[PDB]
């Protein structure tokens, strides 16, 4: 493993069970101000898991933060999708990306690798091999202090 | 790991900050001539 | 001290926050200039290189007209900007010299690594290339140099 | 005659190296012959790399090298 | 040839230095 | 001139187009010394060619031109080349014109800048011969190129004669059917090595031909160096060639004498 | 080593490098120690392959 130190934490809150979720932030600062500016503003809340591409990816909160703009592109090669639980982050109109089982790596250079969830809870991820909706989030690591809610 | 290429300079390496190395606090009244010069690459490579 | 910034690293003098923005812009040109576009043709593949050479002298043209020409900065933000190699040294010192004010690059002067011992032909005058082509009728059988891919770096040009 | 040697950008080596990862076109088969000849100056390039290492109290070293 | 025609020419070729290309 | 002298040439294949310099799949690992592919059976590794040369559309003036370019551009002739106008290499057909310029240079190079070679090959296969000038292309794989449905013999011989029309002064056609093969005789030695590039692994197909959405997954139409003709009437024809362009040179090898006195 | 020593001689002067810089085929540059050790793995693992 030799992928960088997370920063920024948030505990998502599904009708399933809970997602623990951490973020690189340092190295990826453009996603993270996608991603924790639509949480706490509520935009992600009550969102269905949408679209299912067997073997590559799940898709849901597709709704739009800001000016309904893109995102300006970020990669680190320390960072790559090799395994499942990475979270990503499609060139569409602000919209998650969930990497299945089989870890593909034609899905690299043409998404965001965005962050991870913390390994007590893909089992939980595990459980959709009525799609789960999200209820209630909770940022419990925010690495932009300044940025956010300001 | 065995699997990995050795992994490149630019992209992985040339932005991070580096950490500090290892130097020893001089005092600042014992060591006065040569606290300023000791810990450089090529100590006083700049006096005439 | 050349390029990352150690303890050993001297901190940066009065009026480099004003040209900050322009050496940013060259620097993020090189960042798309050193990656590998995977390309199969030689002819292509050297072309690439020529775009380093050019984003290099444009660099140092930049800083060279800022102290040598329009006096906007101070001396102590010039012996910066060499130390922490922002402006390449060697070339900015032949600038300075009669003949050489627009020379392209130090490799196309340097005449024991040609076949002949002489200069590049992109240190040849337009004016006398054209001559010799008047003698035989056909225009120009140069375009890019090898090493730059100048099209001619001569002072009457 | 003799002018010294161009330095010359830290950026045309990078850009060599880069190129020079996957060589399928015939336009590397020269180039392959050259790397078999420089496999019998690499123990002298190993040897200037590691008597040239960075101490302990130094950050980052820059130093000068030879590239073909 | 005369500076002033010399001058007239360098204005010709479009890339402005040494990459400024000629026709 | 009309196609040629007015236009420069166009781009045929994007430079992200074009294919990649892996071959697909033949063995189990990938030699990176030699581009193959090893450990195990290849599969008969021949392919049609996504791309052809287009005459009239993709002729035009180039940067070999303005230089005084002898050679033509092979990718050119197989319809690949992505430097279009910048290229150092001549896109057009040859023509008598510049084919007096390929005088002394073709005894031993082709019309792309090649050198030729002694002995020919087992198979008459790519370059030709400085000990025989051959202005004949054997066709074969014409099984292949038609994607393996019926046509009459008669129509294969006007589909072979159009195609290669335009590459030049075509001196004679006969399609056999007995052994599928075609001769085609051309004026100059330098069209023919121009065509052989230039129909080397196409289809005979056409787009109306009902199978040119399929026609990629054939084999081509082979074309290889044309043997001597065994039937006598062209030997003595040989023969009667032979001895006229002798004595044209019968005539220049006394006015050489003559200015020598 | 006391006991037997091995006297360099005189005539050798012309030394690997000095003797490759003299050709068109080498360049000087300056880089980082980190980066030109990284490139020397690069460069002896295509070697051997
Ligand atoms: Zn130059
Ligand atoms: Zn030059
Ligand atoms: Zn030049
Ligand atoms: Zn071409």
């Amino acid at each position: 493993n030799i992928e960088p130190q997370t920063t920024a934490k948030c505990i998502l809150y599904t009708t399933k069970g809970n997602i623990a979720i951490e973020l690189w932030a340092k190295e990826c600062p453009e996603t993270c101000k996608r991603f924790l500016s639509m949480l706490s503003d509520g935009t992600f809340t009550n969102g269905e898991f949408k679209e299912l591409k067997p073997t590559q990816w799940l898709m849901f909160n597709a709704n739009s933060t800001g000016e309904y703009r893109t995102v300006a592109e970020e990669k680190n090669p320390r960072i790559r999708f090799n395994r499942d639980g990475l979270l990503g982050w499609d060139r569409r109109r602000n919209t998650w990306f969930i990497t299945v089982l089989a870890d593909s790596k034609h899905v690299l250079n043409d998404c965001n690798v965005f962050g991870k969830i913390v390994g007590k809870s893909i089992y939980i991820f595990r459980e959709i091999l009525y799609p789960a909706v999200l209820k209630d989030v909770e940022i419990t690591i925010p690495f932009f202090e300044d940025i956010f809610g300001s | 790991d065995d699997d990995e290429p050795p992994l490149s300079y630019e992209q992985h390496i040339e932005n991070i900050e580096p950490l500090d190395p290892i130097n020893l606090p001089l005092d600042s009244q014992d060591d006065e001539y040569v606290k300023d010069w000791l810990y450089d690459s090529r100590p006083l490579e700049e006096d005439s | 001290m050349p390029r990352i910034k150690t303890r050993r690293s001297k901190p940066a003098p009065d009026g480099f926050e004003k040209i900050k923005p322009t050496l940013t812009d060259f620097e993020i040109q090189l960042r798309d200039a050193q990656k590998d576009k995977s390309s199969k043709l030689a002819a292509k593949s050297n072309e690439q290189l020529w775009e380093i050479m050019q984003l290099h002298h444009q660099r140092s043209r930049y800083i060279y007209t800022l102290y040598y020409k329009r006096k906007a900065i101070s001396k102590d933000l010039y012996d910066w900007l060499i130390k922490e190699k922002y402006a390449d040294k060697l070339l900015i010192a032949k600038w300075r010299k009669t003949g050489y004010e627009k020379l392209c690059c130090l490799r196309c002067i340097q005449k024991n690594e040609t076949n002949n011992g002489s200069t590049c032909i992109c240190r040849v005058p337009r004016a006398q290339l054209e001559e010799e082509a008047r003698k035989k009728g056909t225009q120009v059988s140069f375009h890019q140099c090898v090493h730059c891919g100048c099209r001619g770096c001569a002072s009457t040009d | 005659l003799y002018t010294p040697k161009a330095e010359m950008p830290p950026e045309h080596l990078r850009k060599i190296i880069n190129t020079h990862s996957d060589m399928a076109s015939k336009m590397y088969n020269t180039d392959k012959k050259a790397f078999l000849g420089a496999l019998k100056y690499l123990p002298h390039a190993i040897l200037k790399l590691l008597e040239n290492m960075p101490h302990p109290w130094e950050q980052a070293k820059e130093v000068k090298v030879l590239y073909h | 040839f005369t500076k002033s025609e010399l001058k007239r020419r360098r204005k010709t070729r479009k890339g402005d230095g040494p990459w400024g290309s000629w026709s | 001139m009309t196609s040629w002298r007015d236009k420069s040439a166009k781009v045929q294949v994007k430079e992200s187009e074009l294919p990649s310099s892996i071959p697909a799949q033949t063995g189990l690992t990938f030699n990176i010394w030699y581009n193959k592919w090893s450990q195990g059976f290849a599969g008969n590794t021949r392919f049609v060619s996504p791309f052809a040369l287009q005459p009239q559309l993709h002729s035009g003036k180039t940067r070999g031109d303005n230089d005084g370019q002898l050679f033509f551009c092979l990718f050119f002739a197989k319809g690949m080349c992505c430097l279009g106008p910048k290229c150092e290499y001549l896109h057009h057909i040859p023509d008598e014109e510049d084919i007096g310029k390929l005088a002394l240079r073709t005894e031993v190079l082709d019309c792309f800048g090649r050198e030729k070679f002694a002995d020919y090959r087992e198979d008459m296969g790519g370059i030709g011969s400085f000990r025989k000038k051959n202005k004949t292309l054997y066709v074969g794989g014409i099984d292949g190129a038609l994607n393996s449905k019926h046509l009459k013999p008669a129509q294969i011989e006007s589909r072979i004669r159009f195609v290669f029309s335009r590459l030049g002064d075509i001196d004679r056609i006969r399609y056999v059917e007995s052994k599928n093969c075609g001769f085609v005789k051309f004026k100059y030695q330098a069209n023919a090595e121009f065509a052989k590039e230039a129909m080397s692994n196409q289809t005979l197909l056409l787009p109306s031909d009902k199978e040119w959405d399929d026609r990629r997954e054939g084999t081509g139409l082979l074309v290889k160096w044309a043997n001597e003709d065994p039937d006598p009437a062209a030997q003595k024809r040989l023969q009667e060639e032979l001895k006229l362009e002798s004595l044209n040179m019968m005539v220049h090898l006394i006015n050489n004498n003559t200015n020598s006195a | 080593n006391e006991l037997h020593p091995t006297l360099p001689t005189n005539h050798n002067k012309t030394k690997l490098l000095k003797s490759l810089k003299n050709t068109k085929y080498f360049q000087q540059t300056t880089i980082d120690w980190v980066e030109a050790g990284l490139q020397l793995c690069r460069q002896g693992h295509n070697m051997l392959n």
